[PDB]
């Protein structure tokens, strides 16, 4: 079809004992059966309830992987096989489980498989394993780096080289915003996708925030090039970082860096979804490198899924119901999917 | 409070020497750089500017940075040569030939190491820095190819400072050098994303002043170059003396600037007038800024009522109150209705210097920001548009080691940043 | 001795603060050593030799016009430790005002009170005016209630924050600063008193006959009723009204608390000569809106309190005999379920007139406050252009980008449109 599809999902976390047995937090978010319009609401049954926000998979602290890898990013996986590109990104307040959502363990039980890895390593082998029974040749390549105050740091290499000049286009399609002056490996396996990203995923700048010692402030994304057999359609697996509050961090000068120009850039993603509510006369993608990677993504040839990780604790007010209008607001935008087979 | 001063290339050059001739009489030293106090105002600011040393000698945070070793010569052997340590003033051998695309591939990289090296002591040697002026040209080569390349350092040396570039653009029909849709938009990719804003001036524009004012029909440029120094001067008047409100350089661009993109301005001057037209006129606060709002008072020739102002700043330097400026303005905003953008409310900025300058009674400085600036943009590109197709005047670029492909994505840049004004200009939401 | 001690942040802190502290003097009779009724030095602390030291702290994060303080004709009184100046300003950046470079000089601020307030004998409560629409004023001070209310708890917390309004305005954040201000003033402080510059500007048009008004002659109309509240129990009279009492007399419910100023006769040199003045004609001056501080219709709407500090030469029985002309006869009705709505006490001696104003001396003066509900039409004018300075989202990047996340723009208009509710509620018949 040629439909509005953007796909959007809710996936609160859980509280721990000390936090809402002091605080008594909100009443906002269900048990997570489906995607369902709850209540913006607290003192329930007194002068604060507002409204809800329609949904299509809420979740809330009961959800695991494979309840939500199966029909999230498995009808993905498919159309990725199909000869489709796809964009898949988490997205919500620090602290919350958006670097959980991309890669969330480290256990690596090398015999079979991990358990709890995240989107990201259960993405890895399931597409490594309906392509070992399908009878086609394939190639595998992947390129994983970061991106960070207006830098890209590869994360495949831990050597000192970067990019001569900019990120370039190209005179082929408009879709592709390609970045050259850094490095992508090559794929043989499964067993080759976790030994590169395991080292890899190490190479960012986890910082250590008052809320947080592994709440990371960088943007770990994670590309991949599947050259089966003649036809290659890149997969985009992207982390973001938090939406930091002023005080909620005490950050001085180095830290304001990773504050303040990472909030920079989240707040130009409100504004390329912001103007896409009636899409006027300029689509601006070119504010940051955030957004102008994302330009085929967000409203483009791509097909783009998002992910809305928000705490359930009443750590604030301000941003625990404005960060549900971006999926609100920009669910209603339109795309074009094409095909790949480049022709020799 | 400091800032350190560039004047990178030959238009560096030429005017510097109109800068720092009218800032040093504006605090009182002479052409030496021994100092000369009229009362307490200059002895206290003299700290924006100036290192001391020893006695009343007082040193100019500047670097001069040219590739042509001539024109350096006609300040530091020629005149305010004993008002620049020339340790400072460093400069090399060869010509660039003004072409963007050596003096960012190799000159600079052989100079901009050392020269960044004696900027490193000159922004250590203050307490606070505040900005970073690179005060260059489009034109030609030095200023620049430099002028890209000593430009994007800083932001990855000092990611919180303020840059204020003064580059000068090129004209529509004046142009004088045969490179300048290729030597303009190249250095107008770096200055998008790199620098904080601009301060467009056109030669073009500049001359419709003396021929419609002054009425000289023949200056010079270094009677040219000595009129833009009132608005280098009107920049930092709000800071350099005792103000009453909104005294920054940071104030300014804060809220001249909507969007971390465009920072593009148009720039005014305020009152001037021929020895004819002297003493007829008279210098009146409303008499000011029906002057600051025609088309025949701007520094660029795009037309701004053919578009919508964004932003408007005002700072006065002389003896003037609060709703002396804004009554006038109340009928300027309803007889221009279609001039003000209605999705910005409240666009004007004022500010109010309370010391009067030298042989004048008031003054007013003025920063704008139209949508008409992408025109002189789409002029620019569509003389880009025919020189880039026929590849031609083009291994003087890739044969010093620039990408072919790389002018396209320069294009993609200027393109963009032209298509976000066609928002604004029309904008009913 | 029912002590108040004074604190002022930005520079509206600094010039209304400037004009406070000398019409304060005149009224005590002191110069800068003092003496050339008894005592009575609330405002002041004694030491042992007669340089009486004003009990207050000036804050700027931009040393300019402290300058002017500890150069002018006041660096021989105050205690120069005291006035603490910052680093860099603010520079109209809440996220830079209430959060970045005020937790680095807060730090020095809230220990100097400290010492200051524990000499008091015992302190009731005390003041913060400062701007919404700068930086410092509006980011620090909205830092400095919340890192004081924690503190000291149960004491009293005034400010007389100047408020901004369509027709004369300065910078053009002024929507965002006041907005962002409006939480920290919610919560924190027992109560304001919002003021205009346009309305303070216009009496110093109309009813002064002055042509071209200054700062300094709208900040003499400013310190005035500052000095008609404090001061005023500081002479001896024939009633009292304490600051306790405008915490009782002026506040139904904890969130109401927005009061107007009025302040009576304001009448210029070469008109009170040929003018009497009656305690009626002039309570009549008081409910004309001509001498409203703040631009808004109090003839529309209803007034939920009243207070009337009468200074000079008043009979209390011309309070009694014309209030009823006031209330009985008139058509303005008061809210049907405040029974009374008047409290008013008179203070025996006379004001105090600066010397070089046009104001005249005048042996009797009103300084009227009263909670109306015709101030919501002041919140509707900044919550209509906060609407459309956001729909774009556009001058945000200088706040996200510093820190701010964008959830206090939410809850900001949020919580401000709820603040209307109660007007539209408490003022509902
Ligand atoms: C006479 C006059 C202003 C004025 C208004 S009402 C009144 C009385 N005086 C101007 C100065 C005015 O300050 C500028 C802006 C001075 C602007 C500076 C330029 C260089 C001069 O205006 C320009 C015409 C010149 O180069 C010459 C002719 C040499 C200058 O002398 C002219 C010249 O400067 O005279
Ligand atoms: N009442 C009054 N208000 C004034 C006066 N002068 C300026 N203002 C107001 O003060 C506002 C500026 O506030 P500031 O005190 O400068 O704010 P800030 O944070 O200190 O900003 P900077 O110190 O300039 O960096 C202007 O927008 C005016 O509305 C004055 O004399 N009286
Ligand atoms: N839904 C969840 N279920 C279980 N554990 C969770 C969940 N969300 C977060 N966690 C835990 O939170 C920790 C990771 O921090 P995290 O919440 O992912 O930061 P973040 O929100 O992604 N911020 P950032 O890394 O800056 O982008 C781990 O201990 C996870 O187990
Ligand atoms: N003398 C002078 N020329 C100017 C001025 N502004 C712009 N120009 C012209 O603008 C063009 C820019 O050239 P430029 O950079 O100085 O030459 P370069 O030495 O190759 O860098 C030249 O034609 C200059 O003459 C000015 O104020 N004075
Ligand atoms: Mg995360």
């Amino acid at each position: 079809e040629n439909e509005t599809n953007i796909n959007v999902v809710v996936r609160v976390r859980g509280r721990t004992d000390q936090e809402v047995r002091d605080n008594s937090s909100l009443a906002v978010s269900t048990s997570g059966a489906m995607g369902a319009e709850l209540a913006i609401q607290s003192d329930p049954s007194s002068m604060l309830v507002t409204k809800t926000y329609a949904f299509d998979k809420v979740f809330g602290p009961e959800a695991d992987q494979l309840m939500l890898f199966e029909n999230s990013v498995a009808p993905m996986l498919e159309q990725v096989l199909n000869g489709y590109n796809c964009t898949i990104f988490a997205y919500g307040q620090t602290g919350t489980g958006k670097t959980y959502t991309m890669s969330g363990d480290l256990s690596d039980s090398d015999g079979i498989l991990s358990e709890g890895a995240g989107l990201i390593p259960r993405a890895l082998y399931q597409l490594f394993s309906s392509l070992d029974n399908s009878n086609q040749e394939y190639a595998v390549k992947c390129s994983y780096y970061e991106l960070y105050n207006e830098e890209i740091r590869d994360l495949l290499v831990s050597e000192e080289l970067r990019k001569p000049a900019r990120v370039f286009e190209d005179t082929s399609r408009r879709g592709n915003v390609v970045i050259t002056g850094i490095e992508e490996s090559y794929i043989k396996n499964a067993g080759d996708g976790l030994r590169l990203l395991r080292e890899g995923s190490h190479r960012r700048q986890v910082a250590a925030t008052k809320c947080n010692d592994l709440s990371s402030r960088s943007h770990s994304i994670f590309t991949i090039t599947l050259h089966r057999k003649l036809r290659a359609s890149k997969l985009h697996m992207v982390d973001l970082a938090g939406s930091e509050n002023i005080g909620r961090s005490g950050a001085e000068n180095k830290r304001a860096r990773e504050t303040g120009m990472i909030n920079q850039s989240l707040l130009t993603l409100g504004r390329v979804i912001n103007a896409l509510v009636e899409k006027a006369h300029h689509i601006p993608y070119r504010e940051s490198k955030l957004t102008r990677l994302l330009q085929d993504s967000l409203g483009g040839k791509t097909k783009t899924s998002m992910i809305v990780t928000v705490s359930s604790t009443n750590t604030n007010l301000e941003e625990t119901i404005s960060t549900l209008e971006y999926a609100a607001r920009a669910k209603s935008i339109r795309n074009k999917p094409q095909n790949n087979q480049l022709v020799f | 409070r400091e800032i350190v001063h560039i004047q990178a290339g030959q238009c560096g050059n030429q005017v510097g020497a109109a800068f720092w001739s009218t800032i040093a009489d504006e605090h009182g030293l002479d052409s030496a750089g021994i100092y000369h106090g009229t009362s307490e105002a200059q002895h206290e600011r003299l700290n924006v500017y100036f290192n001391e040393a020893a006695g009343g000698k007082y040193v100019p945070r500047a670097v001069l940075v040219d590739l042509e070793p001539g024109t350096m010569d006609a300040v530091k052997s020629g005149k305010f040569g004993n008002l620049f340590r020339p340790d400072n003033i460093i400069y090399g051998q060869s010509g660039a030939g003004n072409i963007w695309a050596k003096g960012h591939y190799t000159e600079g990289a052989e100079l901009a190491d050392a020269v960044l090296d004696v900027v490193r002591r000159e922004a250590e040697a203050c307490d606070a820095l505040q900005g970073f002026q690179l005060t260059h040209s489009l034109g030609g080569g030095t200023g620049s190819g430099m002028g890209t390349l000593l430009l994007s350092k800083i932001r990855e040396e000092y990611p919180d400072r303020m840059m204020a570039t003064f580059s000068v653009a090129p004209a529509p029909k004046s142009s004088d050098t045969v490179v300048e849709p290729y030597n303009a938009t190249l250095s107008m990719h770096q200055l998008v994303e790199n620098s904080d804003e601009t301060f467009c001036i056109d030669n073009e524009a500049l001359s419709s002043i003396f021929a419609n004012t002054l009425k000289i029909k023949s200056p010079s440029y270094d009677d040219l170059n000595h009129l833009v120094s009132a608005v280098m001067a009107g920049v930092t008047t709000s800071f350099r003396f005792p103000g009453e409100l909104n005294s920054d350089l940071r104030k300014l661009a804060v809220n001249m600037v909507p969007f971390p993109r465009l920072h593009f301005f148009m720039v005014g001057f305020a009152p001037l007038a021929a020895i004819g037209s002297s003493s007829f006129q008279a210098v009146s606060v409303p008499e000011l800024t029906q002057q600051m709002f025609d088309a025949n008072n701007m520094m660029v020739a795009a037309d701004p009522r053919h578009g919508r102002y964004l932003t408007v700043a005002a700072l006065f330097r002389g003896k003037v109150s609060m709703k002396e400026v804004d009554e006038q303005i109340r009928s300027v905003q309803t007889k221009n209705s279609a001039y003000f953008v209605e999705w910005i409310p409240d666009n004007v900025l004022k500010a109010v210097c309370s010391v009067p300058p030298k042989d004048l009674k008031m003054s007013a400085t003025f920063i704008g920001n139209s949508t008409s600036i992408q025109e002189i943009f789409r002029r620019l590109g569509d003389q880009f548009s025919a020189m880039f197709r026929r590849k031609a005047f083009l291994h003087w670029y890739t044969g010093e080691g620039m990408d072919e492909m790389e002018f396209t994505e320069a294009e993609s840049n200027m393109n963009d940043l032209v298509s976000e004004y066609q928002q604004y200009q029309e904008a009913g939401i | 001795m029912r002590e108040v001690i004074s604190v002022h942040v930005g520079q509206a802190g600094v010039q209304i603060g400037n004009a406070c502290w000398e019409l304060y003097c005149l009224e005590h009779g002191i110069g800068p050593d003092g003496f050339p009724n008894d005592g009575f030095g609330t405002f002041f602390s004694e030491t042992g030799q007669g340089k009486f030291v004003p009990r207050s702290i000036y804050v700027d994060l931009e040393p300019n016009v402290i300058d002017q303080v500890r150069t002018g004709p006041y660096k021989d009184l105050f205690h120069p430790e005291q006035m603490v100046t910052g680093k860099e300003d603010a520079s109209n950046n809440y996220a830079r005002g209430h959060y970045t470079v005020g937790k680095e000089m807060i730090d020095s601020v809230l220990e100097r009170i400290r010492r200051m307030a524990d000499n008091c004998s015992g302190l009731q409560g005390f003041l913060v005016f400062h701007s919404f629409g700068g930086g410092t004023g509006s980011g620090l001070g909205a830092l400095l209630l919340e890192r004081l209310n924690m503190e000291y708890g149960k004491k009293s917390n005034l400010q007389f924050s100047v408020y901004p309004a369509p027709q004369v305005s300065t910078s053009v954040v002024e929507p965002y600063n006041s907005v962002l201000t409006t939480h920290a003033t919610l919560d924190n402080s027992d109560c304001t008193f919002m003021v205009d510059n346009e309305a303070c500007y216009d009496i110093c048009r109309r009813n002064l006959d002055i042509e071209r008004p200054t700062y300094e002659n709208l900040n003499r109309l400013i310190a005035q009723v500052v000095s008609s509240i404090t001061a005023s129990l500081r002479f001896a009279g024939s009633l009292n009204v304490d600051l306790n009492e405008f915490q009782t007399n002026l506040v139904p419910y904890p969130r109401i608390h927005f009061p107007l100023v009025t302040y009576s006769p304001i009448v210029s040199a070469a008109k009170a000569f040929h003018e009497s003045n009656s305690v009626q004609e002039i309570t009549n001056q008081c409910f004309e809106p001509y001498n409203q501080m703040v631009k808004c219709d109090p003839r529309t709407g209803r007034y939920m309190a009243t207070c009337l500090l009468y200074r000079g030469d008043v009979i209390p029985r011309d309070v009694q005999a014309a209030v009823t002309s006031i209330k009985s006869r008139r058509t303005i009705q008061f809210v049907d379920w405040c029974p009374t709505g008047f409290k008013i006490g008179i203070c025996y001696e006379p004001p105090q007139h600066v010397p070089g104003s046009g104001i005249a001396k005048v042996n009797r003066a009103v300084c009227m406050l009263s909670n109306t509900t015709s101030i919501a039409e002041a919140w509707s004018r900044l919550d209509h252009k906060f609407d459309l300075m956001y729909s774009k989202r556009a001058f945000v990047h200088w706040y996200v980008g510093e820190g701010m996340e964008e959830g206090e723009f939410s809850e900001a208009r949020e919580d401000l449109a709820a603040l209307e509710r109660d007007y539209e509620e408490v003022g509902q018949d």
